[PDB]
RNA sequence: UGGCGCCCGAACAGGGACUUGA
């Protein structure tokens, strides 16, 4: 029996417009959508369904086969009440403390159960046609769609019994699925952890279905250290500390600014006095400690900011209120060959959200330092995650970019 | 003989069908309407309902008399439909077809049966009333285009499946059938399609009435082997009005996609601050030559070519000054698939490199829309200059693929701010304040040598005061300066390195910045007693606070 | 009568910079 699904009160079906796709993506989409229709996972629809959802085709990591993903963010927001209150997945607080966490993919299991007939019309999507020479082929989901936050909520009933033999044989293993993935954490050796994952995988194939959280450490702000403190260097230090005072209430720049009383050239090496040395030492001590009074609020959606420090280095901060960074880090470049910035930004976005899912269990709202057109055109090429976070495009102020 | 499945149609939730009294018409209109309805009823697409059905929709005949039924109330009450073909295919994205027809399907919406449970909602009355209802899609209805398009798509599916080579395009009711085969066999294939459609009840014109190429479609002139825009005629007159320049700008924009080197920046600029259509705005000196040059571009025929999937797609961007970029998307030399222009200064402060990147984004977005692939660009910017830009920029800019073309208008960074202080230069602590109510401001600077200066400013906002203060520093100084401005807005203006700006003050600032060999722009927080900033606020804020 | 592309204007919401008064 299909589990009834209803949108939030006063909300209507997602009427989003499909973003244009490349020839390779459209050809792949038609190749796999036709097979899905043949298998009954999806079915064609007429022009009486005004609801559409964007569709993008991606190549999964360490794979060459195209993997369709549907931008169900808008539908997730519409069904927020259902998948957040009616049916929800508790977040294990111990997952972020596990030595090794592996992000499995159990999204193919959602196709094994049907979708409520009254809700299928909201899952409709359109496959664009090159140059619009022919009308885009329109389909709808007859089974729990992948990427829709209600799918794991509905499937958790069967998931609990699927994982019960494993959760009972290995009680020390913490398992938590967010959207389509399945985050498996364990305090075991890498080789043995993979062995356990292989046993779990067999437990999933029978029923028909890498991360190091302990290696994650915040990136505290560190002030520059040098013997020759020129007037410009102190001016930058004072400005940075003044901005940091908003984040850290205990930061004071009265003594440092006392040295800059008169009008002096930016290239003048002014020596630090004992009171200023103490002032700098206190600022250093404060800046190497966690922010006081900051706590996670589940009722408030996470907000993630990303800055382009240059030379392939990216710094990010996850917060719910301004100057209340819950987690600050630095995404050292992994791919790009010193020539691609959108690919690095996409990788940073995926890593940041994957960290958020492991820690807090939700995708933060991103403030990407990129043009809307550039990202909207090239984020789909380097995307390799079954989930999609919410992002917005803003201009990064120069002062907060200094980390 | 129209065995076409009827698409279910459901009314909006909580709303009932239209109930509007039909306003009486003239005797001639009534006689024409009843004659048309009687014949249509004979065709079988109209039936009588009597007083049982309470819904009604008014009618009126517009001069033979063409019956029109206004479904205003029904169009705003029926469920929203998804018109998949929101856009249209650009001719450049098509492919060279040996022969093409139009097959104008007569009675397009009048051959698709309407939903049995919805026909009672399209009811209408004819004054003596003789109530009628539509058994097929009525013209002007919101759902008629989408439903008809789906019905034709399903009708064409059996034929298209068995004829992969033949390409069929339906815009509203015309079927542009491209075959690429010989004319002798192409005609036979068209006859086969005509009979196949006739099987489903749809009627098409005889081969003797088929429109010959070129086909006038959506402003284009589509020949089987080449495409062009419709004849663009620019009015030849002196007294140019806002509405007339609107026509000139729109027509030039239409011609821009094929005709190269069309500029509409000056003419568009003539539309700033103009509301009434009767304002006789004389063509300025900067725009008259531009208009004559466009007339020179449009006085000759330029014919584009069609997409060839077995060839590389190139897009050579060019710069013609004043933030105007023209690109010629071509596959073979001097065979531009479609030209274009990107004259849009996003924001009030941008440079050539950033504008070029935005133009690239526009070209990539439309190329993907039209061809589904990003062309191999040929930009004029040097490879090192671009590297210097994107590596030292705060956005995640990236150009997919592009070589270097040595066109005379090269793209370069006119000036670069020093990354470190300048030894031996003179520091300039610059700030300004503007009165809240009197709109009178001041701008000044203080240096190590003790130089002092304050220039009264009138009708200048606070931001302009900071910008002016920087301008003074750039004026009264040497070739090496360390400007210390405590306004983040000024930093945003200068650190972005804009080649040109809408405002004249910033243009003067950048003009002076270019002259400077080494310029450093520092920053200190305001109201913190840092260096000479306090001694500057003590000068530029005397009568303002 | 509606839809679409472009421009100008206004009312809107949030985000950022800044000024003054309390
Ligand atoms: C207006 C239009 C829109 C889309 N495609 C086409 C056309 N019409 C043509 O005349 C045409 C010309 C050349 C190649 N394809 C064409 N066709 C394709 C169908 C053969
Ligand atoms: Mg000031």
């Amino acid at each position: 029996e299909t589990v009834p699904v209803k949108l939030k009160p006063g909300m209507d079906g997602p009427k989003v417009k499909q973003w244009p796709l490349t020839e390779e993506k459209i050809k792949a989409l038609v190749e796999i959508c036709t097979e899905m229709e043949k298998e009954g996972k999806i079915s064609k629809i007429g022009p009486e369904n005004p609801y559409n959802t964007p569709v993008f085709a991606i190549k999964k990591k360490d794979s060459t086969k195209w993997r369709k993903l549907v931008d169900f963010r808008e539908l997730n927001k519409r069904t927020q009440d259902f998948w957040e209150v009616q049916l929800g997945i508790p977040h294990p607080a111990g997952l972020k403390k596990k030595k090794s966490v592996t992000v499995l993919d159990v999204g193919d299991a959602y196709f094994s159960v049907p979708l409520d007939e009254d809700f299928r019309k909201y899952t409709a999507f359109t496959i664009p046609s090159i140059n619009n020479e022919t009308p885009g082929i329109r389909y709808q989901y007859n089974v729990l769609p992948q990427g829709w936050k209600g799918s794991p909520a509905i499937f958790q009933s069967s998931m609990t019994k699927i994982l019960e033999p494993f959760k009972k044989q290995n009680p020390d293993i913490v398992i938590y699925q967010y959207m389509d993935d399945l985050y498996v954490g364990s305090d075991l050796e890498i080789g043995q952890h993979r062995t356990k994952i292989e046993e779990l995988r067999q437990h999933l194939l029978r029923w028909g279905l890498e991360l190091h959280p302990d290696k994650w450490t915040v990136q505290p702000i560190v002030l520059p250290e040098k013997d020759s403190w020129t007037v410009n260097d102190i001016q930058k230090l004072v400005g940075k500390l003044n901005w940091a005072s908003q984040i850290y209430p205990g930061i004071k720049v009265r003594q440092l600014s006392k040295l800059l009383r008169g009008t002096k050239a930016l290239t003048e090496v002014i020596p630090l006095t004992e009171e200023a040395e103490l002032e700098l030492a206190e600022n250093r001590e404060i800046l190497k400690e966690p922010v006081h009074g900051v706590y996670y609020d589940p009722s408030k959606d996470l907000i993630a900011e990303i800055q382009k420090q240059g030379q392939g280095q990216w710094t990010y901060q996850i917060y719910q209120e301004p100057f209340k960074n819950l987690k600050t880090g630095k995404y050292a470049r992994m791919r790009g060959a010193h020539t691609n910035d959108v690919k690095q930004l996409t990788e940073a976005v995926q890593k940041i959200t994957t960290e958020s899912i492991v820690i807090w269990g939700k995708t933060p709202k991103f403030k990407l330092p990129i043009q809307k057109e550039t990202w909207e055109t090239w984020w789909t090429e380097y995307w390799q995650a079954t989930w999609i976070p919410e992002w917005e495009f803003v201009n990064t102020p120069p002062l907060v970019k200094l980390w | 003989i129209s065995p076409i499945e009827t698409v279910p149609v459901k009314l909006k939730p909580g709303m009932d069908g239209p109930k509007v009294k039909q306003w009486p018409l003239t005797e001639e209109k009534i006689k024409a309407l009843v004659e048309i309805c009687t014949e249509m009823e004979k065709e079988g697409k109209i039936s009588k309902i009597g007083p049982e059905n309470p819904y009604n929709t008014p009618v009126f005949a517009i001069k033979k008399w063409r019956k029109l039924v206004d479904f205003r109330e029904l169009n705003k009450r029926t469920q929203d439909f998804w018109e998949v073909q929101l856009g249209i295919p650009h001719p450049a994205g098509l492919k060279k077809k040996k022969s093409v027809t139009v097959l104008d399907v007569g009675d397009a919406y009048f051959s698709v049966p309407l939903d049995e449970d919805f026909r009672k909602y399209t009811a209408f009355t004819i004054p003596s009333g003789i109530r009628y209802q539509y058994n097929v899609l009525p013209q002007g209805w919101k759902g008629s285009p989408a439903i008809f398009q789906s019905s034709m798509t399903k009708i064409l599916e059996p034929f298209k499946k068995q004829n992969p080579d033949i390409v069929i395009y339906q815009y509203m009711d015309d079927l542009y059938v491209g075959s690429d085969l010989e004319i002798g066999q192409h005609r036979t294939k068209i006859e086969e399609l005509r009979q196949h459609l006739l099987r489903w009840g749809l009627t098409t014109p005889d081969k003797k009435h088929q429109k010959e190429p070129p086909f006038l479609w959506m402003g284009y002139e589509l020949h089987p082997d080449k495409w062009t825009v419709q004849p663009i005629v620019l009015p030849e007159k002196d007294s140019w009005t806002v509405n007339d320049i609107c026509k000139l700008v729109g027509k030039l924009n239409w011609a821009s996609q094929i005709y190269p080197g069309i500029k509409v920046r000056q003419l568009s600029k003539l539309l700033r601050g103009t509301k009434a259509l009767t304002e006789v705005i004389p063509l300025t000196e900067e725009a008259e030559l531009e208009l004559a040059e466009n007339r020179e571009i449009l006085k000759e025929p330029v014919h584009g070519v069609y997409y060839d999937p077995s060839k590389d797609l190139i897009a050579e961007i060019q710069k013609q000054g004043q933030g105007q970029w023209t690109y010629q998307i071509y596959q073979e030399p001097f065979k531009n698939l479609k030209t274009g222009k990107y004259a849009r200064m996003r924001g009030a402060h941008t440079n050539d490199v950033k504008q070029l990147t935005e133009a690239v984004q526009k070209i990539t977005t439309e190329s993907i829309v039209i061809w589904g692939k990003t062309p191999k660009f040929k930009l004029p910017i040097q490879k090192e200059t671009w590297e210097t830009w994107w590596t030292e920029y705060w956005q995640a800019t990236w150009i997919p693929e592009w070589e270097f073309v040595n066109t005379p208008p090269l793209v370069k960074l006119w000036y670069q701010l020093e990354k470190e202080p300048i030894v031996g230069a003179e520091t300039f602590y610059v700030d300004g304040a503007a009165n809240r109510e009197t709109k009178l401001g001041k701008a000044g600077y203080v240096t190590n040598k003790g130089r002092q200066k304050v220039v009264p400013l009138t009708n200048t906002t606070n931001q302009k005061t900071q910008l002016q203060a920087i301008y003074l520093a750039l004026q009264d100084s040497g070739l090496e300066v360390n400007i210390v401005t405590d306004s983040q807005y000024a930093l945003g203006i200068i650190q972005a390195q804009p080649d040109k700006s809408e405002s004249e003050l910033v243009n003067q600032i950048i003009e002076q910045l270019i002259k400077k060999e080494k310029v450093y722009l520092a920053w200190v927080p305001a109201h913190k007693g840092i260096g000479g900033n306090e001694q500057v606020d003590k000068l530029v804020s005397a009568g303002i606070r």
